[PDB]
């Protein structure tokens, strides 16, 4: 890592950036799902 | 002083940027003996006898070697990160595989400082005392008992278990009776442990390693 910035600063932004982007986007797929999941037994239950 | 103020989600990679740090730390108003001398003792001698620390050598060896370059690295291993394989945990069933005790089955306690498994079995189950261990050495049951609010003395360091006939001292023997005191209840909770601990693993003309559970 560190022999990539002395080269190229930019790299940490997005590396950064990437870390950050791909932690919201597994967080938001993860409720969605439970959302479904959480639309499989209101179904059980109102039938 | 102040806390990090900057949580590390990537080994290396903070959180916050740099032009973040400077408004989050606030930093747009936070800107800026060798010798002695004693008496001697003596008159028409002057009482100055300055006497210097680190004297000159009286002898300089023919040769010498020179001084190595830095390496901004290599920690000496009293600092080195001590790493746990995951399947180890406190309570957890291990099989000795080198030592004298090999085949032994014990029930791990706490790790210490050096890395190194402080382990012991029931004495009066498999004539294990308080022993040290290596993980690398050690295979991991997946039996666990429940050794939470047991109280292991402050005082089973890594000096405590060093070596120095070899004699068993009382305080090894009244430190390994206060600490099975508390773990034997634990083994009779669950039936048959007595007899797992007691025997020995080994290999026959049937199993083999790579397909068995651990």
């Amino acid at each position: 890592l560190r022999i990539m910035l002395k080269l190229n600063p930019y790299a940490k932004t997005m590396r950064r950036n990437t870390i950050l982007r791909q932690a919201r986007n597994h967080k938001l797929r993860v409720d969605k799902a439970a959302a479904a999941a959480a639309a499989l037994q209101a179904k059980s239950d109102e039938k | 002083p102040h806390c990090s103020r900057n949580p590390v989600l990537v080994r290396g990679i903070g959180r916050y940027s740099r032009s973040a740090m400077y408004s989050r730390k606030a930093m747009y108003k936070r800107k800026y003996l060798a010798t002695v001398t004693k008496p001697v003792g003596g008159d028409k001698n002057g009482g100055t006898r300055v006497v210097k620390l680190r004297k000159m050598p009286r002898y300089y060896p023919t040769e010498d070697v020179p001084r190595k370059l830095l390496s901004h690295g290599k920690k000496p291993f009293s600092q080195h990160v001590r790493k746990l394989r995951a399947s180890i945990t406190p309570g957890t069933i291990l099989i000795i595989l080198t030592g004298r005790h090999r085949g032994k089955r014990v029930v791990f306690l706490k790790q210490l400082a050096s890395g190194l498994l402080l382990v012991t079995g029931p004495l009066v189950l498999n004539r294990v005392p308080l022993r040290r261990t290596h993980q690398k050495f050690v295979i991991a049951t997946s039996t666990k008992i429940d050794i939470s609010n047991v109280k292991i003395p402050k005082h089973l360091t890594d000096a405590y278990f060093k070596k120095k006939k070899y004699e068993i001292t009382e305080q090894r023997k009244i430190d390994q009776k206060a600490v099975d005191s508390q773990i034997l209840p634990k083994i009779k909770a669950i039936p048959q442990l007595q007899g797992y601990l007691r025997s020995v693993f080994a290999l026959t003309n049937g199993i083999y390693p790579h397909k068995l559970v651990f």
